[PDB]
RNA sequence: UCGAUGUCGGCUCGUCGCAUCCUGGGGCUGAAGAAGGUCCCAAGGGUUGGGCUGUUCGCCCAUUAAAGCGGCACGCGAGCU
RNA sequence: CGAAUGCCGGCAUGAGUAACGAUAAAGAGGGUGAGAAUCCCUCUCGCCGUAAGCCCAAGGGUUCCUACGCAAUGGUCGUCAGCGUAGGGUUAGGCGGGACCUAAGGUGAAGCCGAAAGGCGUAGCCGAAGGGCAGCCGGUUAAUAUUCCGGCCCUUCCCGCAGGUGCGAUGGGGGGACGCUCUAGGCUAGGGGGACCGGAGCCAUGGACGAGCCCGGCCAGAAGCGCAGGGUGGGAGGUAGGCAAAUCCGCCUCCCAACAAGCUCUGCGUGGUGGGGAAGCCCGUACGGGUGACAACCCCCCGAAGCCAGGGAGCCAAGAAAAGCCUCUAAGCACAACCUGCGGGAACCCGUACCGCAAACCGACACAGGUGGGCGGGUGCAAGAGCACUCAGGCGCGCGGGAGAACCCUCGCCAAGGAACUCUGCAAGUUGGCCCCGUAACUUCGGGAGAAGGGGUGCUCCCUGGGGUGAUGAGCCCCGGGGAGCCGCAGUGAACAGGCUCUGGCGACUGUUUACCAAAAACACAGCUCUCUGCGAACUCGUAAGAGGAGGUAUAGGGAGCGACGCUUGCCCGGUGCCGGAAGGUCAAGGGGAGGGGUGCAAGCCCCGAACCGAAGCCCCGGUGAACGGCGGCCGUAACUAUAACGGUCCUAAGGUAGCGAAAUUCCUUGUCGGGUAAGUUCCGACCUGCACGAAAAGCGUAACGACCGGAGCGCUGUCUCGGCGAGGGACCCGGUGAAAUUGAACUGGCCGUGAAGAUGCGGCCUACCCGUGGCAGGACGAAAAGACCCCGUGGAGCUUUACUGCAGC
RNA sequence: CGAGCUAGCCCUGGCCAGGGUGAAGCUGGGGUGAGACCCAGUGGAGGCCCGAACCGGUGGGGGAUGCAAACCCCUCGGAUG
RNA sequence: GUGGUUCGUGGAGCCAUGGGGGAAUCUGGGCGGACCACCGCCUAAGGCUAAGUACUCCGGGUGACCGAUAGCGCACCAGUA
RNA sequence: CGGGGGGAACCUGGGGAACUGAAACAUCUCAGUACCCAGAGGAGAGGAAAGAGAAAUCGACUCCCUGAGUAGCGGCGAGCG
RNA sequence: GCCGAGGUGGUGGAAUUGGUAGACACGCUACCUUGAGGUGGUAGUGCGCUUACGGGUUCAAGUCCCGUCCUCGGUACCA
RNA sequence: GUGGGAGAGGGUGGUGGAAUUCCCGGAGUAGCGGUGAAAUGCGCAGAUACCGGGAGGAACGCCGAUGGCGAAGGCAGCCACCUGGUCCACCCGUGACGCUGAGGCGCGAAAGCGUGGGGAGCAAACCGGAUUAGAUACCCGGGUAGUCCACGCCCUAAACG
């Protein structure tokens, strides 16, 4: 039965993405921390 | 005046649909027609600011002329009598001599091929504007406007009409069709008659389906919710108000006055609804 | 026994007590005979099918030798409902 | 450290136990190989076939192809693989996206707002599965192909020539450009049949050399032409509108065609050319290749939901935008510029493998679940995407072998009985398609209705009617009719396919709902009523700007109740709410300063303060019931009795009207009486003692409707008396793989006692060789979950209000 | 930080085999002073009817360390709104 | 009307300031805890100003600091699987 | 010519909780803490008296010790200081 | 079973410890009006005993209290 | 047929003054109303009585008659439009074309019904004041349907001469 994961590519990235991130303090301060953190990924992949 | 049907199914026994013989022409003037934006009752925040709305057709809003004045002494020929899904009323199309074509919203004795114009000239007759301050007293008129050039507000409404009761200074006294008595400015324009469509108001919707085509969704009840919800919310099997009856927002909703009672439009109102 | 001892009734399967409903054997009788009445011995066996109600019970229809009363965590839900 | 349902790790028990993931199904031969049920090829068998085949889009991202491999992954095996290593493989001016357009929405110069962060916002910009745009058929690779090759067509951009013309745009106009149902004529995809055309081969096992049988009889294709269809008036004159201008568009007037007549566009046909091309036999292909052939390459019929397409009609709920495109003119320029035609050159970026109803996507899994579009053949059955078999193609579901116990699941049948079963006919069974006959109460006249209940149903022969396509004719297709007869238990001969009736309650109705224990009498609903709201509306969201309401205007909009329809909806305004009320009273800041104090030599500085004026609010006066709400008690009385039409009296703001009533409400209660039954706590009809109905939290009714809940009948039945037999999948045995909760340690019996009150573990007594298998559940106060009930905690949270105190709002 | 599940709304697209019933209108006839009306044909309406796809989730059985942290079978509801 | 200060409205000054009123330039103005007098202090409504102080991504030194269940989450291609 | 953005912790400014404490709880506390935002740097704030406050006294600002849990504050409670 | 208010004239109904045939009505009795009844007018309701029972408090008890009987009202929830 | 006559005969659209009621304003004060007598009610929050301004609905005084018209029910301010019946005159035309009328059809006071409107005065029901043994009546103060318009029903009557 219909599950929560409907992968599409577009919305991932709208959604998480990087210049999603920057558009908010909020997100701003995701990259800010995740990038303090050491992650090796600041954002998901998507494609 | 108001098709009824046969009981071929429930729901088509009272069922109640308009008597489109005033119609003349079927496709309205592309020239005249922008798309409107349905809201869902959503503002800008995509917050829901009028509940119980969406669905029901698509719809092209007709750009219907309120100030007459700008074509004061042109006159106009009545083209045709149309179907506007955004209002209770009937429009009509006319063409000016000059080549312009506007629309009106149809005065009920307007036919087509008759010939119309605004102006503080002009005949006293159906569909024709004045200036208020030149229709002679006891005429009855509708599309009214509130403030010399800000358009026309008042009896706009299938059926509606306003009455001049009488003059005294730069204003006249109109009785509006809600039965107030207001003063309005004479430089005013208003268009002799009433609206029309009058039949309008028994139109039987008739089944559940054909108030959702009109873009109005279900109206849940006080009563019906929880306390989280309305004022009336909880109870057991029903049960009564309880308190004297609420909006959603707690306020009271049988006989509580809600007008603003320092509003300066009070200097020039006499009456009530 | 609350770091859990599932709770009425029905079905299923029973087993036990006797303060015995019936059948066996008795005394007395206000026992002629037949039929009973009471109390005595006796637990081997037996103790129907339906209407109504979730019902236990109970009332009722039709029969019966008779249509017993109790206990078993008001026997029995790692057996069912 | 020994305990914390401790933390981390390791290893046990259960146990060689349960399971090995759809009951579509397998058998053998041959090959390969250390090793074969499990890989390969053959033959047989079975399963899907509106799919379990094929294409596309998501998403996945090397899984594709091939060589060499088998540790692990695979629920067994593995020589196999979606697995390991390596190599290879994705080719476009025309297909999809981008150097195009705009939708919601997003963003956002101007602008507005907000302590900051930020919020909003016109133009613009971004944004697609919508609009616009130029490629069709075949061949080829192990693996890509509208991409490469072959053949036939087409687009833009740049430059040039020729010819034409006031050229020219981000500006004006036209267009683009639209719903839903139904649907005409012509086509096409697709399909069926042919005695005609082409073709290897065949005569079995009784018969057939036959107008035998099995196979195939097309595809794409510029200009031209043909057929069907879309779109479209032509000239003049005036002209004040389309924010400049216009010859355009609009509007008025006059004259011509009324018609596709013409002009124009698209569909199909045909087309120069080009291309395919079966069964079968043979070659070994892992898969194709050769041949059939020099293939034939036609006729008829059925026929879209597709195409002509802006087609037609009806209807109300009234049906995107922008650009491409055409037109008009402005500056500007007129050697320019644009239009048309031919030529040459120029034509970028990204995607393309593969999976794709699934072992490759979402579900921790090679998971019986979920996943949007298209195509989806044949026969029969009324039709059909239904159902049975079947083509192409694709599968036999990644453990097997046996045995033929109990038990379970799924299935078939049963003597007599026929609901006795049981909370309940739950379940199952009966009925079942189509044609004809027929069909009640009641009804809102539609319905009720498939009411009910009946008859028919195959095949062969004769006669026979009408249609469609062909011509008006055969042939082919479709719809019938009448007569005579054949066979079986039975002809919708298998598969898909209502059991019916009477009667209450509740809800008018189709709908909606607690994703995952409730689908309902709950919610919704058309409709009725109340109330607010004059428009910068009320009201909602926001600190605001703004926004919804609404580009709406009282026949409108918000809030609240009630809930189709019929007949109706009483009395109380004391309290509460709301509404009205220019007086009165009280009322905060402020005003006012009578008087009083502090200090100073004082001039003064500073402090207090009465009268009096001073809002809303409360008080007060009224109104208000589809506002919150409420709607009595006791005593007596009639010429039998009984009951009380009648009277008395206390209290109230007023004392429940109609109608209904042991009710979805009645406690007593199985009330009482009637009906039903052999018997009826339920059901139905009454009565009225209504514990404790009652009129829009509406009262009483109501045809139609209901997977709702009562009650009764018929029909029919393994529900039952009461069970029996049979089938398959498990359970059992063998080979492979091999878990789980639980577990203080165990050398773990019965009775009577005893014990923290229910003892395998204490006492006495009885019984008892050791160890397992298959079964059953009485016990281990068996497992599971730090009982949800109950209490406790000066634990929490959601909800209410005339609790307290705040805040928003007004 | 989330509306890639779910709920509502907005924009743009798509889907719904087949069969049945036969409203208004129209046409004709009847009727009449003219009508209302009646009949016949035609017509093809509807939160109309039966029923696949699609959407559900009614009753029962199975499953309950499952194929599955909601499934399977039979049965059932809607199916131009 | 509030904030700051030890100051919670208290006898409540000082410093700051959202609102109303609103001066003077040395004989001017603030302060010394309501206010008044006296005696003192100090010169608001412009601005800048090292050092002494805080911290440790980084380099070094040193430990009655740990020694791979410790010590950073990471001694190991970890903010990874 | 400059700005933009980043920086472990540290600094300043704008804004600013609750659990908790008071053995309940509103003033009070936790606390101008956590946190959000703007700015600055190698530091940042502050800083040259309209200061203190009792002596006829001290002289800018920071930081440490101390004064001192004092003076005071306070449902004169808990507690703050 | 459990808490709240009650029991008084013939009837319905009153009363702060100070009674009293006992408010106020209506019954009723005597007379009057009427031809007669009713309505209506005039003036009285026990034989020197009682305010449910009987037993305390007080100087005094229908009043306050103690239990007993009866009424009415409310209640018996999770279980 | 022709020529004339009277009339509230009917339908549609207009339109006038009187009076009631409500509102504003002005002036003005203590009572107005109401009855058999009173009370309820209205009034110092300024009523009543008076003047002015306006809104609105209904009914049409005198003419008016024991009159006119109509088949009936019924019809009454004025004006216009459309229309019915009817009488008189001259003696012109058709040539018994007549009378009645079961059924059918139509019309039909008031009240009542439905959907809209409209609502001043009046007023079933209903509330209150009185009266009365009582009064669910008569009288008084309030008062909703209704009375009015349109459309559609209902179809009755001491629909009577
Ligand atoms: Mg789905
Ligand atoms: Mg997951
Ligand atoms: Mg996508
Ligand atoms: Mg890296
Ligand atoms: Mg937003
Ligand atoms: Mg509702
Ligand atoms: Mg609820
Ligand atoms: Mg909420
Ligand atoms: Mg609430
Ligand atoms: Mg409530
Ligand atoms: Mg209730
Ligand atoms: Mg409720
Ligand atoms: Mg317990
Ligand atoms: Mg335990
Ligand atoms: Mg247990
Ligand atoms: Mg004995
Ligand atoms: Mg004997
Ligand atoms: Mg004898
Ligand atoms: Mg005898
Ligand atoms: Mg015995
Ligand atoms: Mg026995
Ligand atoms: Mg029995
Ligand atoms: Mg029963
Ligand atoms: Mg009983
Ligand atoms: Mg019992
Ligand atoms: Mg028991
Ligand atoms: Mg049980
Ligand atoms: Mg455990
Ligand atoms: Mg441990
Ligand atoms: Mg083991
Ligand atoms: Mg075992
Ligand atoms: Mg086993
Ligand atoms: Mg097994
Ligand atoms: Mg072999
Ligand atoms: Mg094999
Ligand atoms: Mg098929
Ligand atoms: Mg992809
Ligand atoms: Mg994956
Ligand atoms: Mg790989
Ligand atoms: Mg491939
Ligand atoms: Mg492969
Ligand atoms: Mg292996
Ligand atoms: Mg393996
Ligand atoms: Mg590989
Ligand atoms: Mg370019
Ligand atoms: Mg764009
Ligand atoms: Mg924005
Ligand atoms: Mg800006
Ligand atoms: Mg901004
Ligand atoms: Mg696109
Ligand atoms: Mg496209
Ligand atoms: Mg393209
Ligand atoms: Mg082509
Ligand atoms: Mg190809
Ligand atoms: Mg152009
Ligand atoms: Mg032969
Ligand atoms: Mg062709
Ligand atoms: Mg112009
Ligand atoms: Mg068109
Ligand atoms: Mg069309
Ligand atoms: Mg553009
Ligand atoms: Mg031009
Ligand atoms: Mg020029
Ligand atoms: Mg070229
Ligand atoms: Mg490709
Ligand atoms: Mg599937
Ligand atoms: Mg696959
Ligand atoms: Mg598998
Ligand atoms: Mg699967
Ligand atoms: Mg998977
Ligand atoms: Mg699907
Ligand atoms: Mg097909
Ligand atoms: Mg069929
Ligand atoms: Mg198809
Ligand atoms: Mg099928
Ligand atoms: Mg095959
Ligand atoms: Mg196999
Ligand atoms: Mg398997
Ligand atoms: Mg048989
Ligand atoms: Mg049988
Ligand atoms: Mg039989
Ligand atoms: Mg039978
Ligand atoms: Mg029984
Ligand atoms: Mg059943
Ligand atoms: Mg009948
Ligand atoms: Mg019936
Ligand atoms: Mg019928
Ligand atoms: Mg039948
Ligand atoms: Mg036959
Ligand atoms: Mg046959
Ligand atoms: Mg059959
Ligand atoms: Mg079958
Ligand atoms: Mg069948
Ligand atoms: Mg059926
Ligand atoms: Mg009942
Ligand atoms: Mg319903
Ligand atoms: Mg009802
Ligand atoms: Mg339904
Ligand atoms: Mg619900
Ligand atoms: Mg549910
Ligand atoms: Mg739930
Ligand atoms: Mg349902
Ligand atoms: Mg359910
Ligand atoms: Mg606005
Ligand atoms: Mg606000
Ligand atoms: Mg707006
Ligand atoms: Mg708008
Ligand atoms: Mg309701
Ligand atoms: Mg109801
Ligand atoms: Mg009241
Ligand atoms: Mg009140
Ligand atoms: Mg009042
Ligand atoms: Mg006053
Ligand atoms: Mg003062
Ligand atoms: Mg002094
Ligand atoms: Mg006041
Ligand atoms: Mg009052
Ligand atoms: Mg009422
Ligand atoms: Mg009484
Ligand atoms: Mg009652
Ligand atoms: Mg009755
Ligand atoms: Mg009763
Ligand atoms: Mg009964
Ligand atoms: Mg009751
Ligand atoms: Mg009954
Ligand atoms: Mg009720
Ligand atoms: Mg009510
Ligand atoms: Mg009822
Ligand atoms: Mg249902
Ligand atoms: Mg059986
Ligand atoms: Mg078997
Ligand atoms: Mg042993
Ligand atoms: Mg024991
Ligand atoms: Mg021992
Ligand atoms: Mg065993
Ligand atoms: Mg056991
Ligand atoms: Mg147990
Ligand atoms: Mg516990
Ligand atoms: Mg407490
Ligand atoms: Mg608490
Ligand atoms: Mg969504
Ligand atoms: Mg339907
Ligand atoms: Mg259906
Ligand atoms: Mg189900
Ligand atoms: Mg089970
Ligand atoms: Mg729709
Ligand atoms: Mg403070
Ligand atoms: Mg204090
Ligand atoms: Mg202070
Ligand atoms: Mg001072
Ligand atoms: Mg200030
Ligand atoms: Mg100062
Ligand atoms: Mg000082
Ligand atoms: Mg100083
Ligand atoms: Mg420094
Ligand atoms: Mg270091
Ligand atoms: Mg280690
Ligand atoms: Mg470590
Ligand atoms: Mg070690
Ligand atoms: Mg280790
Ligand atoms: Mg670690
Ligand atoms: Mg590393
Ligand atoms: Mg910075
Ligand atoms: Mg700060
Ligand atoms: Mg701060
Ligand atoms: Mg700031
Ligand atoms: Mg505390
Ligand atoms: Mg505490
Ligand atoms: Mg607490
Ligand atoms: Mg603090
Ligand atoms: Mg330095
Ligand atoms: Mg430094
Ligand atoms: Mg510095
Ligand atoms: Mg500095
Ligand atoms: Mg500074
Ligand atoms: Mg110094
Ligand atoms: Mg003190
Ligand atoms: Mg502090
Ligand atoms: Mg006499
Ligand atoms: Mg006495
Ligand atoms: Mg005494
Ligand atoms: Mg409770
Ligand atoms: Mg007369
Ligand atoms: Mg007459
Ligand atoms: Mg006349
Ligand atoms: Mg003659
Ligand atoms: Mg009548
Ligand atoms: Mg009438
Ligand atoms: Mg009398
Ligand atoms: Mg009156
Ligand atoms: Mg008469």
């Amino acid at each position: 039965m219909k599950r929560t994961w409907q992968p599409n590519r577009r919305k991932r990235a709208k959604t998480h993405g990087f210049r999603a991130r920057m558009r908010t303090p909020g997100g701003r301060k995701v990259l800010k921390r995740r990038r303090q953190k050491g992650r090796w990924r600041l954002t998901p992949a998507v494609r | 005046a108001v098709k009824k049907f046969k009981p071929y199914t429930p729901s088509r026994r009272f069922m109640t649909v308009a008597d489109f013989s005033e119609i003349t022409k079927t496709e309205p003037e592309k020239s005249l027609v922008k798309p409107l934006k349905k809201t869902g009752g959503r503002n800008n925040q995509g917050r829901i600011t009028v509940r119980f709305r969406g669905g029901g057709h698509k719809r092209l809003y007709r750009i219907i002329d309120f100030k007459r004045w700008d074509k004061v002494g042109i006159p106009a020929k009545v083209a045709a009598i149309e179907y506007d899904p955004n209002r209770s009323a009937r429009i009509a199309l006319l063409h000016y001599v000059d080549g312009e074509k506007r629309y009106i919203i149809a005065p009920d004795g307007l036919q087509v091929g008759q010939q119309v114009v605004a102006g503080p000239d002009a005949p006293i007759q159906v569909g024709n504007a004045l200036p208020l301050r030149f229709i002679p007293v006891g005429t009855v008129v509708h599309a009214v406007e509130l403030e010399p050039k800000k358009g026309a507000k008042l009896a706009r409404a299938a059926g509606t009409s306003a009455q001049i009761q009488g003059r005294e200074g730069d204003y006249v006294i109109l009785r509006l069709p809600s039965g107030e008595l207001r003063k309005v400015h004479g430089e005013c324009y208003a268009t002799v008659g009433a609206v029309g469509n009058a039949d309008h108001k028994n139109i039987v919707l008739g089944k559940a389906g054909r108030s959702r085509w009109l873009g109005r969704r279900p109206h849940v009840r006080g009563a019906a919710m929880n306390p989280v919800d309305h004022p009336h919310g909880g109870g057991e099997g029903r049960a009564p108000r309880g308190r004297p009856p609420a909006s959603p927002w707690g306020w009271q909703t049988k006989g509580l006055k809600t007008r603003k009672r320092r509003k300066p439009s009070s200097r020039f109102i006499i009456a009530r609804r």
